[PDB]
Parts: C-alpha cells; structure tokens; sequence
C-alpha cells in the first residue's frame, strides 16, 4: 500500500481519489492519502471550491515512482510531482502518518469496483494518449480536446485517442462500401484490433480510460471516444465471443458507477438504443441491458 | 447544407451540380400467389440524375437482373444508386464533375457520401423541396426506354428539349417542375392537356410537344388549374 503526501492544502478543494472524494477546507491540516492499493492505476483529481470550472487531475501508478502533490500559487492548481530522493520521501510520509495527517484510501474489502473499471488500463498506454514524457504521471482536465476534435488546437495539450470515423477511407474498403458501412467487422477486427491496437486488451484499456476521463472530468471528447468504441463493436456482426462477454462486464460496471444525475450529459441516447436494441449485438449485452433498463429507463 | 426555397437561385449558377432521385430505382408489382400469399415482382427502374442548369439527364436504367438473389432490396437500391452515381462522376472529365450532388431523399445521404469518399470536394446535400421527379416515368419516351431494356443501360437526354434557346434555366426548371407536379397529381388529365390537340407534335429527338411561347403560357396555365383543382378534389375546397 502506497502513499501520495501533500505539501499543504492552501485552497479549499474537493479531492477525488479514484471513485472516492472528500472536502478539504482552506488551510486545513491535510497532508495526503495513504493505503492506496498497489497493482492498479489511480487518478487523483481536484475541483476548487471557488471555481467549479476546470475539474483536473493526475493518472499515476505508485509502482513507477514516489509522487506527491504541492499547490502552485502562480499557476493556481495542485500539481503532482515526483520525488527522486527515496529516503527523503519515506521520511516525509512516516512523519505525516505518525501525526495522522492523511486520509485512508477507503476501499471496502468485498469491493472490486476500481479493478472492474481499470482492468485493462495500463500507465504506459495512458502516457501515449497523454503526451508529456518528462513525467511518469499524466495530467487531464475538463477542457482538453482530442486529436480528432482538432481536425474538425494546441497539439501539446491534446488527448491522442485512436481516431475512429465510420465514414472514412480507413473504415470502408473500396468496393465493399455498403458491406463495410452496415457491418463494421472489417474495421473492428482487421483495421483496429489486428492493425492498430494489436489485441482486445489494448482496445478495452483505451475504452475504459476514455470513460473514466468523461466521468471524472466531464471531458466531452473522451465521452465521444467511449461511445465510438462501443458502437464499433456493437455494429460488427463478427466479434470474438470473449470480447463480447468482456464488453458486457466492462459496460455494466461503468453504468453501475455513473452518477445518477450525470446520465443526461454522459450517455448518448442514439448510441445506446442502437447498441442495445438494433445492432448485431443487441442480444449480447445481457448484464448491461438489464442495468440500463432498471437505472436509466428514461434514456430508452 | 439543405436546399430549400431560400437558396433556390443557386441551382442556376455556374457551379456544376446534379440532382439525384432514387424513387424509381426499385419498382415492384405486388400480387397474390397460388397459395393466396403475397409476393412482389420487380420491374425495370432508373436513376434520375439531372443537371438543372443545362437540362442534361443521365438516365441509368436498372435492369431487374440486378436484384436476383439479393435481400433487403429497398436498402440495396439506395447503395446501388450511390454506386452508379459514383461511377458516373468518375467517368466524367474533371472539369465536368459536379461540385455538389443534391439528393431528393435524405436516405440517400449516407450511401452517396460513403461511395464518394474519394471525392472530398464534392458536397452531398439534401433538400427541403418536395420535387416531383418520381413522375419522370410518366413521360412516355422515358418509360418506354426503361421497360424495353434487356440489360443495364445509360441513356442521355435533355429534359428541357430546346427550351434554353428561348428561356433561362430558372424558367425551364420551373416549367419542368410544374409539368411533373401535374403528371404526379393527375396523370391522365395532365397527359390530356399536353396532347389532346392533334396538330402540336413531339419531335423525334424531344420529350415534350413543340409549343410556341404563347401555347406554353396556355399549357402552363392549364397545369396550374389542374394542380389547384386536384388539391380541391382531394381536400374538398
Ligand atoms: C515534498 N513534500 C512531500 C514536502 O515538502 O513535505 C513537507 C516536508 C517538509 C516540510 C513541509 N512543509 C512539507
């Protein structure tokens, strides 16, 4: 179990750690988060009390270094940093744990939620979507745009998700226009899975990361990406059976975890009704269809 | 964007454009089987592809053999239309290819767009106008060439005959749309108007009678009466 020490909490802020969140008052004696489970990526995220504008945060993996948060009064945000001096860090953490200045990552033992939301998400793939190679952790916020969004403006600050576009030469084989547009199996299995992602685990990892950025930061381009990746599978007549069974599990936990009051903006009515009721896989997402129908019957 | 009453003069500017109508591509007669069930028998159809500025009509005849052994024919018809339009554009010299293609039914947008991915600078547009191009199979010479076809065939016409020697393309299009609206609302009456007088002939190389300017005004007036009436006979007014 690892620890992320805060230098201080000079501004009132709601802090999120994965799916948990807590309020910290201006200048409250808060010095970080302990007992963070090893073996998973994590996200620590922030919303200032004075400016709910800009949710922002950092994706990290404590196996890749010792990381802490210190407020920057010039740029006006909580920044993640790496501490290269190992004995300095250990001494920092042990003192704050002794003074009980840290909140405990509050995982319930029966609870697999975070594992189920991040099963295929790897830090190395996050760092290729979010390019800032001098750091081991990745910054994301509500306003960052995606590569595909830029085509339709600062490249350094973009989310480099895999571009999916159903009306594109990559998606449509010359001479198979109707076939490839109505059955996207070619595009899913050959172009994306065999060609670009290499395997379905990398595909699911990007889908999961896109959902998490949509949910935690209200990142609109990430929501677009999540839905596009769902639609590409559902619109394929030919999908490996293990992929469909895993997709159903993935989506089920995403829908389970979604705030009930955010479903109006985070869920695209057209994609979901198509996927669950019109698509080739309309009968292949039993768990997802049952939770959607019992929790968001309005959308449908 | 969508083509409507507001931007109607754009049809007659000097940017090449084509209307594409798919109504008559997949055509059937519905009949009873010996067992008393219902079945369809397809008949020949056509893609109606029209340059509204010049009157040039590219009439691609769709022979019933193209449906043999195929499923979901109404859906296939839209993709077949898009494939043929795409093939037509690729056959034209660059300086004759359209800058816009306007489809008369919105269901043609995605099929044409996918077939034209190679042509990103050709705009595919819908329209809000209720254009009466389905009634092209009420024009006798056009119907005749479609029904007689024994194989796929493209036939080229000028749907304005020689009108552009005397009127503008705006006026020619308005005449065409009025004639076709009339034929669509009451074919028999419309056809009576156009040839009940036996001294006005259709030239061998034309589609419509050789009316003088004054006879066209009379004719056009008779067609508007027909359309207004039928709109009464229909709605009782
Ligand atoms: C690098 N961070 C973790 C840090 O400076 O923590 C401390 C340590 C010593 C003094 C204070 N102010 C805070």
């Amino acid at each position: 179990m690892n620890t992320v020490p805060f230098t201080s909490a000079p501004i009132e802020v709601t802090i999120g750690i994965d799916q948990y969140s807590f309020n910290v008052k201006e200048n409250q004696p808060f010095h970080g988060i302990k007992d963070i489970p090893i073996g998973h990526v994590h996200v620590i995220h922030f919303q200032h009390a004075d400016n709910s504008s800009m949710r922002y945060g950092y994706w990290f993996d404590c196996r890749m270094g010792n990381f802490y948060i210190q407020y920057d009064p010039k740029d006006g945000l909580y920044k993640m940093m790496e501490e290269r001096d190992g004995a300095k860090f250990e001494n920092i953490v042990h003192n704050f744990k002794e003074r009980q200045m840290m909140v405990s990552y509050p995982k319930i033992d029966e609870d697999d939620t975070w594992y189920n939301l991040t099963e295929f998400v790897q830090m190395d793939k996050i760092r290729k979507i979010v390019r800032k190679d001098e750091n081991q952790f990745s910054y994301v916020d509500s306003s960052m745009t995606t590569v595909q969004e830029n085509e339709l403006s600062d490249p350094a600050h973009s989310l480099n998700y895999t571009v999916i576009n159903f009306k594109s030469r990559e998606a449509i084989r010359p001479g198979h226009e109707m076939e490839d547009f109505l059955d996207k199996s070619y595009y899913l299995n050959t172009v994306m899975l065999q060609g670009i992602f290499k395997n379905s685990s990398n595909y699911f990892g990007e889908l999961q990361f896109a959902f998490l950025n949509a949910m935690f930061f209200g990142n609109y381009g990430s929501s677009l990406q999540w839905h596009a990746m769902i639609e590409l599978i559902c619109s394929s007549a030919t999908v490996p059976k293990h992929m469909l069974d895993k997709l159903d599990e993935i989506l089920y936990y995403q829908i389970k975890t979604l705030p009930e009051q955010y479903s109006d903006i985070l869920l695209n009515e057209r994609v979901w009704n198509i996927c669950l009721y019109s698509s080739f896989q309309k009968n292949s997402l039993h768990n997802t269809e049952k939770i959607m129908e019992n929790k968001y019957p309005e959308l449908l | 964007g969508a083509m409507n009453s507001s931007n109607y003069a754009e049809l007659f500017n000097n940017d090449i454009k084509l209307f594409v109508d798919d109504t008559n591509v997949y055509r059937v007669t519905v009949h009873k089987t010996f067992e008393g069930n219902v079945a369809t028998k397809a008949i020949n159809g056509c893609i109606f592809t029209l340059n509204p500025k010049t009157g040039h009509l590219f009439l691609k005849i769709i022979h019933t053999s193209v449906w043999a052994g195929q499923k979901r024919l109404s859906q296939l018809a839209k993709w077949k239309t898009a494939e043929e339009v795409s093939a037509l554009v690729r056959s034209l010299p660059k300086e004759e290819q359209p800058k816009q293609i306007i489809v008369t039914r919105k269901a043609m947008l995605d099929p044409l767009e996918v077939h034209m991915l190679d042509f990103p600078n050709i705009a595919i547009r819908p329209t809000e106008l209720r254009l009466p191009f389905s009634a092209a199979m009420s024009i006798d010479k056009l119907s005749d060439v479609v029904m007689k076809a024994t194989e796929p065939q493209m036939v080229l016409f000028n749907i304005y005959d020689d009108w552009l020697d005397r009127i503008s393309s705006y006026t020619a299009f308005s005449r065409l749309t009025l004639l076709l609206r009339a034929l669509k609302t009451n074919e028999e009456s419309a056809k009576m108007i156009l040839l009940s007088d036996p001294t006005i002939t259709i030239k061998s190389y034309h589609l419509w009678p050789s009316f003088t300017d004054e006879q066209w005004i009379t004719i056009e007036s008779q067609m508007r009466d027909l359309i207004l009436t039928e709109y009464g006979r229909k709605y009782n007014v």
